[PDB]
């Protein structure tokens, strides 16, 4: 049916995402 | 503190008057600008929809319930002497009904007698304008039994044991699938399975229960059920003026002078329910009839 | 006065203390009081634009009777949820130019807020910012079939909590929970947007005179507070639960991208004034516009 | 900050006036107020 | 801030009852109108700041008892000190032979 959305996956893969943002900013003020 | 108006300096509000000028050519070219830009970038958005089909339907999955008689609150109080109190109700009434008397389907080039039995839903092309404008089942209010709202009680409507509909909300494409032969809730007040999407309406609560003891449902061909035949919807603009299912229950014995409370439960496959929107496929009252 | 050197009264009746008696603190403390007096004019830009786009629909939700195309709730998360983190960072930023060499501000002649930061971030920035905002919140409405024409006046009818009828123009029928949840889910990317604009304010507002390449990117605070600030919203959509609990909804992938433009229309807009008050000194772009 | 609290207290009294006009009014004005003071009272903690 | 939220306020309490909307909601949106207008944040984004600028002082023994203190010293056009102590070391001390 058309009415129906993976939202879960997007949900899961924003999750991912920000995960991930936040580690790389932290390297970044964390350089040595 | 407030001298602004004029300075020395020909200043008016704190500010040259040839500069003003200046000021105000930037901010209106500006402006016109920005407006020109966010018109256009809207233009763009108007080309990426469709004319027939909107492009995102996932919230409206659950399809709704709604009431005639649009409450303030879903309660219905007043008089059945008085005509008055229930005057307003009525008004509700009229409106809704105005566009579904035989008279008003005069053209028979825009209308198609569907039956009068339940019979196969009937899909009407790809959702294209290759086709022309669709055609629209018919429905007379014949149709709606002891609550025909032009027939017996032409203004009366119902003055006492008032009668009160359901209707499907109008959705684009939706294929109702009715319900298997078994289902343990499921309480057979009809044999239909093959061809109708059954509303049953219950107190819930156990003293509203016992509060009404029985109500009638009227149908088409006197059945409790949405037609398939009428659906799928095609969109407004595909098909002008397409009249929604309408299905009628009028209350039998009831309490006078005390609150009760009906709830009015669609059923079938293709329906979902919230405990947090009350009405989405789900359906809840507040009546009392008091004298 | 000087820690070790100095009289117990005089030192108490001082501002400040000098430890290690340097008398060279001084220097270094100038220095900071004209950089620091510079970093917050940049400071109080940031988070004071993020206010037209803040309370600009709002102002149209009771002009023109439309949906609230933004929740209070959001606000919060951006004057101080997403925004603090970047607005910490401008602090640590550099000086533009060797300030040792000007002359001392006059506190008459130049103020902190000047009129002209004002119009910089209410009159163009913000008003920008906001744009970008409503384009999305239209953008999203059609994109399930409410056309920005159709959305005027809609207000009323919209926030009744027992309407559940709504004809949008596509033609379909929308329970309150429903249309309320797509208005809630229409809030969250405001709040993105507003992340998605804010990031072009925050550049520009790192300098006041030079070029954005020409200051260099080397502030490691500026840099995580972005990757923070869009973590931080990203998540703010998607955790399980946030459209019940703050009533912030997921957000649908193409819906990011909706004012990336708007953004960097912002970050062309002030650099080329940037270069422009660069090459020519005179007045008018630097008096209209030098906050 | 005494700026600031001028608006809690208005964000305070504005809700009192929303919810004896309407019905169940939002409780959007009234959650302000209170950030709005939190953050003088934790802007003192920090300050002091 | 206040001055222009007051104008926008009053200019929309205006155009409030120009358009049909009651006395009793106008002034919710006046009240309202100039409260969103009001910063909020930005109170303890500045205060951090300043403390973090000061930070730096004390990493250098440089001390302020007051905080709002530090921009002081950059905000300055005139100067004076105390040649004892302050500019001398207050020591004899050998000088040229
Ligand atoms: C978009 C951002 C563009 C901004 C930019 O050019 O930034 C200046 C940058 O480059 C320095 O500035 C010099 C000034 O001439 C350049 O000649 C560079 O060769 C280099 O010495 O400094 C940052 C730290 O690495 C930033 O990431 C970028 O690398
Ligand atoms: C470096 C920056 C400025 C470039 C622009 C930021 C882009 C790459 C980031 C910021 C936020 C991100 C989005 C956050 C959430 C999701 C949900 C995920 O399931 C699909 C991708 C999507 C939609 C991401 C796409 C990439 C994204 C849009
Ligand atoms: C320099 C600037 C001003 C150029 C302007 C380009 C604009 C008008 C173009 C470039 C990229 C385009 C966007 C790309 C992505 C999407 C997602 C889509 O689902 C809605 C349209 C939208 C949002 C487009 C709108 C039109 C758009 C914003
Ligand atoms: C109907 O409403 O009216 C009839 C009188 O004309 C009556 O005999 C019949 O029982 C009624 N039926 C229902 C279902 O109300
Ligand atoms: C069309 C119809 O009535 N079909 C029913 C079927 O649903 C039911 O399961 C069965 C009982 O065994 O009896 C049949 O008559
Ligand atoms: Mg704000
Ligand atoms: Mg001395």
């Amino acid at each position: 049916d058309p009415f129906y959305y993976d939202y879960e996956t997007v949900r899961n893969g924003g999750l991912i995402f920000a995960a991930l943002a936040f580690i790389v900013g932290l390297i970044i003020i964390l350089s040595k | 503190k407030k001298f602004i108006w004029n300075s020395e300096k020909k200043e008016f509000l704190g500010r040259t008057g040839g500069s003003w000028f200046k000021i105000l050519l930037f901010y209106v070219i500006f402006y016109g600008c920005l407006a020109g830009i966010f018109i256009g970038t809207i233009q763009v958005m108007l080309l990426t929809i469709s004319e027939f089909k909107p492009t995102y339907q996932d919230r409206v999955a659950p399809p709704g319930l709604t009431q005639i008689p649009q409450s303030q609150k879903t309660e219905i109080s007043f008089r059945p002497n008085d005509p008055q109190s229930y005057e307003s109700y009525v008004v509700s009434i009229v409106r809704f009904l105005e566009k579904y008397k035989d008279l008003a389907q005069k053209d028979d080039m825009i209308f198609e007698d569907c039956g009068n039995v339940p019979s196969e839903l009937k899909e009407r092309g790809e959702y294209n304008n290759e086709r022309g404008e669709r055609k629209v089942c018919r429905f007379r209010l014949e149709w709606l039994g002891n609550c025909s709202g032009l027939n017996d009680e032409t203004y009366g409507y119902k003055d006492g044991k008032p009668c009160v509909i359901i209707k499907l909300n109008r959705v684009l494409g939706f294929k109702p699938k009715p319900p298997k032969n078994e289902s343990l809730e499921t309480y057979p007040v009809m044999k239909y399975n093959p061809y109708v999407l059954p509303v049953h309406c219950t107190g819930k609560r156990d003293e509203d229960k016992e509060k009404v003891g029985t109500m009638e449902y009227f149908g088409l061909g006197g059945y409790p059920g949405f037609p398939l035949q009428y659906y799928p919807y095609y969109g407004k603009l595909l098909q002008p003026k397409y009249l929604q299912p309408l299905m009628a229950v009028q209350f039998t014995n009831l309490t006078m002078d005390t609150e009760i409370r009906i709830e009015c439960k669609a059923y079938g496959e293709n329906i979902g329910y919230s405990e947090k929107d009350r009405f989405q496929g789900r359906f809840d009252v507040k009546i009392e009839v008091k004298s | 006065a000087m820690g070790i050197a100095g009289s117990d009264v005089s030192k108490q009746a001082a501002d400040m203390i000098l430890l290690d008696d340097n008398f060279a603190s001084i220097v270094t403390g100038v220095e900071e009081g004209r950089l620091i007096f510079d970093n917050l004019k940049k400071s109080i830009a940031y988070t004071l634009t993020s206010n037209i786009p803040e309370i600009t629909p709002f102002l149209i939700f009771i002009i023109a009777n439309i949906p609230l195309p933004l929740g209070t709730v959001t606000i919060l998360c951006i004057d101080l949820g997403t925004d603090m983190v970047p607005a910490i960072s401008l602090a640590y930023e550099q000086a533009e130019s060797d300030i040792m060499k000007r002359q001392p501000r006059n506190p008459k002649t130049d103020k902190l807020v000047n009129e002209q930061l004002i119009s910089m971030a209410y009159g163009q920035i913000g008003m920008i910012q906001a744009l970008g905002g409503f384009f999305t919140y239209f953008v999203i409405l059609a994109e399930n079939g409410f056309l920005p024409i159709h959305l005027l006046g809609l207000r009323v009818n919209w926030d009744d909590r027992w309407i559940n009828d709504v004809e949008d123009s596509y033609g379909q029928q929308w329970t309150y929970e429903q249309r309320k949840i797509v208005e809630f889910t229409c809030h969250t990317p405001f709040f993105v947007t507003i992340v998605v604009v804010q990031w072009a304010d925050l550049v520009i507002c790192k300098t006041r005179r030079n070029s954005v390449f020409q200051q260099g990117m080397k502030n490691k605070i500026l840099i995580f507070g972005l990757f923070e600030e869009t973590a931080l919203a990203a998540f703010l959509s998607y955790c399980p639960g946030m459209g019940v609990a703050l009533r912030m909804y997921p957000l649908k992938p193409t819906w990011w991208f909706c004012a990336f433009p708007y953004s960097l229309l912002i970050f062309v807009y002030d650099e080329v004034r940037k270069l422009i008050i660069r090459r020519r000194p005179g007045g008018w772009v630097e008096k209209e516009t030098y906050y | 900050s005494m700026l600031l609290w001028i608006g809690a207290i208005l964000c305070f009294l504005a809700y009192g006036i929303q919810a004896a006009t309407e019905e169940e009014p939002q409780n959007d004005n009234l959650y302000l107020g209170v950030v709005l003071s939190a953050v003088v009272i934790i802007t003192g903690c920090f300050s002091y | 801030i206040t001055g222009v939220a007051v104008f926008l306020g009053v200019s929309f309490f205006i155009l409030s009852l120009i358009l049909e909307y009651t006395w009793l909601e106008a002034v919710i949106f006046l009240i309202g109108i100039i409260v969103a207008n009001v910063p909020e944040g930005l109170l303890a984004t500045v205060t951090v700041c300043l403390t973090l600028t000061a930070k730096r002082m004390a990493r250098k023994n440089c001390l302020v008892k007051n905080l709002e203190a530090v921009e002081t010293l950059g905000s300055t056009s005139t100067i004076c000190s105390d040649k004892t102590g302050t500019l001398t070391q207050n020591r004899m001390t050998v000088a040229h032979m």
